């Protein structure tokens, strides 16, 4: 039948159908447990939320992310989500619908392992494939070759791609996305007073930096711009109707991707990044990954950082090289996207892995299969 | 100025090295 | 610039008399980076942060020459090998596109 | 008037006085600069750290190697190792002892000028002299001809000399050392979910590769063993007190010195170099280097690699000339006790730079005195 | 001229002379109005008396706290607490003495604007500097390494240090300490029948507090121990003359700082919040951080809180590492103790934010001249 895209990232879920233009069911991956004494009797209390559901119930409950930096840690919260995004969004049957699935590079294996084991047993569908989240970006951009860095809510891995084929050396992952920047937030809205130490704090700092945050194309002339005049100031409405407001952290928040020194992180910004996944690559493919600069993920949509991007990078590279960032506006569900390319070709048919192969080799087969 | 920045014979070779080893 | 290398003739030449470069009439270009690599006795001063200091204290109107050459920044990163590739492959590609006119159909 | 030979190589500064059997400093070469904020008032608190002592408090600093692939890449932190390795380390005063000096094969020859400035003008002698690494190499064997395979921690190159001549056209070097090696296992390591991303942790994962790595016989006997049973697993307990272990990645790291498409390197191994340099030589004196491959450096120090150099010759040459592998034990200081028994010689005081010498042909007579 | 060390804790102020052992004026930080009608004439009725005069009439008068978990509410109380402890306490002029004092780690940036302000304006001092009262209980064990756990009547913060390097990332910052474990012995004492209501009652309760209450060792073992048998109740004496009995609320009182659920708060203890913070440093260091857990403040002169503190890390930790917990008899004033090794120190004459350079930059030289 239609096969299904689940795109299981660290903060956010997007799943649906396969050859649709948009994700149907979008929505974050919490898991919700409540911390307070429970005094009415019936009413529907449900041990657990998860979904849209703890957050709209965010108030009284903790709530606890199963993914983190790529890295599913809890299980059963993990299959609570799976769960959810089968029958309660998406509700269908999975025991006869093909289920392709997503997964970050430079990943521990057994975390594919488990997935295997969970998605041929607990929720045993006919056929699925692990895929590369870059691979599926390059896809949906409609490019065969070019370098994409992909940065969700808790990787940011470049990876180049020459001719379809992903080359595995020039990969290039660090561990600073969303998440850090939500928590570098946090540390820092305290210097005017605003104190955020809760696990439903997150949630309003982080709309703060979805909503208010943007990268500076100089961060020291904006900084002296900040300091000298307040015409960078910007308001915002807590949801008790308190107002903050706020200066020149809009664009110290995601200064932590172009210099990680920041919150103690050694290694450099993902410019450097970039340049040094290129350069490790052959000399003869380089203007092929110069001018074909793929940006995806939920991170890389504020509005500087394809400037400041293609600045740092025709900073860092010789100038006799084309320079092109190629950043789409649908680019934060295109992960989604390519895979619903993936899921509808032709040649796609046999390269699922189905259940019979699953019971001949265990769940070994998908590491010699999958890239 | 003045202050400032003032200022046969290879096999004799062979076993020369051999008996520096020995 | 060129009092600047005036300066730098005179005293060079004072500090290889005797030596193989006595009575030089000229040096290259590129040596003015390595400059910085004659040291002092003590080690505390370079023969760049001499020239410099003579600069500052003698000679006052030598020092705005980093504002007349302002974009030797952009002359630095430039190829002429690369201009000269792709006016060569402009002017091929003008032609082959000007034959693909003249060999165009009704 | 006691001379000092000093191996400025890319793993260790191996420096002390001439006519002794084992070198007196051997210590890392590393600059270690402090990255956080200095709170503590006095104590002495300095702003570069050199050699063991950036090793001891590398928990807090940046670790910047001055030598990178063989060739000097900074000046003042070379001149922090000079100085450290003469005035620390030693205690002697440079200007009273003469100096031999290792030098790559291949080098760029300002790296030869500023090396012979900076040690008559800096640290200035009354004589000095600069060597290649494979002749010292090849002088402490015990012999004079040979083939010396010189793998340091970035440089790994064949140099063949037959009788005394040191052959430059049969000069082959590949750029695949234990510095890739040692990057290598942070790479794999990861597949574990060990993560080693910072220059701290390098220190870590080089010791691991120190203590726990070894080359295996046969690549796929030993992965098909290590994939039946667990029985080649080994533990390692980190200075905070976790514990690790690992499996095949003991083999697998050494085993790009023979497989070098495992980090995307176009050329053969190290067997097919050695090969390719004897072939590059005359016919009628392959024999001669068929029996004498003498091997040296750091990397050479595994427990696996001269039965697997010895089969890997033996297939590649006709079976009619007799291989033999030269393997002695102290090969980690063989350059520096060749430059030893190399300084200590009645015949080579002729060979001198002297001070009058450099006053009257600048820093350029050490391309037309030693080859 | 000594300088003067003035820490104006969330509490309890400390004031004196710098170099001096101990504090010369240590007196509470409150200010008292009287909230009854005045019919009395003459006799000098005075609206408003600070610190010991307020402790002895406070059954007629209303006192307020004039910081709250380390932030300054009420400025014209501070400056009445300022000159109390300038011209009545220590009988000293502002105008020839440079002056100390200490703030919380992650504060607002006004309150040190402000403090800065009326130090420099109405108290006119030739000099001044603020530090932070980890460094300085760092300062008083004597040590150069260590995590620091400072815990006064609002503030609760892990500080690690390593050499002098503060790392400002694993800095943690927790609004939990003596007047909220006042307030739960407040709310839990009703559970026997006597109320505390008022502000003179808190001063009653905190007295309780102090002299009565003590760190449990296992929790479940001493409920179960005061549960059966009334071995563990203690009688207290209040001033008009009756007598309570408490029993398993001596130990359940500092419980709030092992477990922070009791009054809602969502965060954990202070052991993990301590392991927390020193697992977010590096992996280098975290073995000289394990073997130094500096105590101070008086939040930590609970008689049974090293042993927990120690039980509950080497349950944490990896059991190879020792764990020690350093705790000096004098750590309630020690931060101030700190100040007199601070202000007495021939090396601090160099950093002193004088008044020529407040005049020049403004009230904003705080921020790039301290931590
Ligand atoms: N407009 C925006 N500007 C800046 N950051 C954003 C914006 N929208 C989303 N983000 C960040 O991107 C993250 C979502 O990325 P996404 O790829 O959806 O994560 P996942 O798919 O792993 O759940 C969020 O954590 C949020 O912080
Ligand atoms: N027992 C061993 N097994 C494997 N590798 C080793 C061993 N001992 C040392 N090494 C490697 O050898 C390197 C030292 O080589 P060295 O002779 O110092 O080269 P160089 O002098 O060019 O720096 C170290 O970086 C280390 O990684
Ligand atoms: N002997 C003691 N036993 C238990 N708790 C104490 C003791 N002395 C003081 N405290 C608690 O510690 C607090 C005083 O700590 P301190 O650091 O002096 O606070 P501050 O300096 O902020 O005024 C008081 O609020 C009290 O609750
Ligand atoms: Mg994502
Ligand atoms: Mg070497
Ligand atoms: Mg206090």
């Amino acid at each position: 039948t239609t096969a299904l895209v689940c795109d299981n990232g660290s903060g956010l879920v997007k799943a649906g159908f396969a050859g649709d233009d948009a994700p149907r069911a979008v929505f974050p991956s919490i898991v919700g447990r409540p911390r307070h004494q429970g005094v009415m009797v019936g009413m529907g209390q449900k041990d657990s939320y998860v979904g849209d559901e703890a957050q709209s119930k965010r108030g009284i409950l903790t709530l606890k992310y199963p993914i983190e930096h790529g890295i599913i840690t809890n299980w059963d919260d993990m299959e609570k989500i799976w769960h959810h995004t089968f029958y309660n969004e998406l509700r269908v049957a999975p025991e006869e619908h093909p289920t392709l699935l997503t997964e970050a590079p430079l990943n521990p294996k057994a975390n594919r392992e488990k997935m295997t084991q969970i998605m041929f047993e607990t929720f045993n569908v006919p056929a699925m494939y692990v895929a590369i989240q870059a691979v599926l970006s390059l896809y949906a951009s409609g490019r065969t070759t070019g370098i994409v860095l992909d940065s969700g809510d808790g990787v940011t891995h470049n990876v180049p791609i020459y001719e379809g084929y992903a080359l595995p050396h020039a990969i290039m992952r660090l561990d600073l996305a969303g998440r850090d920047l939500t928590d570098y937030l946090m540390k820092i809205l305290t210097e005017r007073g605003y104190s955020f130490v809760t696990t439903a704090e997150r949630e309003i700092v982080r709309d703060i930096k979805e909503k208010l945050c943007y990268v500076a194309l100089d961060f020291e002339n904006e900084m002296a711009t900040a300091a000298s005049s307040s015409s960078l100031e910007k308001s915002y409405e807590l949801p008790d109707g308190q107002v903050i407001t706020i200066g020149n952290e809009r664009f110290r928040c995601p200064e932590t991707l172009f210099q990680p020194s920041f919150i103690g992180m050694e290694s450099a910004g993902i410019h450097e990044t970039t340049y040094n996944s290129i350069m490790k690559c052959d000399i003869d493919i380089r203007k092929d990954l110069y001018a074909n600069n793929v940006m995806s993920g939920g991170t890389t949509m504020y509005p500087g950082i394809a400037d400041r991007m293609q600045k740092e990078i025709t900073a860092l590279a010789p100038s006799t090289m084309k320079i092109k960032i190629i950043a789409p506006p649908e680019r934060k569900y295109s992960v989604w996207i390519g895979g619903s390319i993936l899921a509808s070709l032709s040649t796609f048919q046999q390269m699922w892995i189905t259940k019979q192969e699953y019971d001949e080799a265990g769940p070994s087969i998908v590491h010699r299969k999958c890239f | 100025l003045t202050l400032a920045f003032s200022a046969d014979s290879k096999t004799a070779q062979n076993l020369s090295i051999f008996l520096g080893s020995f | 610039f060129s009092s600047l290398l005036e300066l730098t003739l005179l005293v060079g030449n004072y500090m290889n008399a005797g030596s193989r470069n006595a009575g030089a009439f000229g040096f290259n270009i590129s040596f003015l980076c390595k400059l910085r690599d004659t040291k002092s006795a003590d080690q505390k001063m370079t023969l760049l942060h001499f020239l410099a200091e003579l600069c500052e204290n003698d000679h006052p109107e030598v020092l705005k020459f980093p504002d007349e050459l302002a974009h030797v920044e952009k002359a630095s990163r430039v190829s002429a090998e690369n201009l000269q590739k792709s006016l060569d492959q402009m002017k091929k590609q003008i032609a082959d596109v000007e034959r693909d006119v003249q060999n165009f159909p009704a």
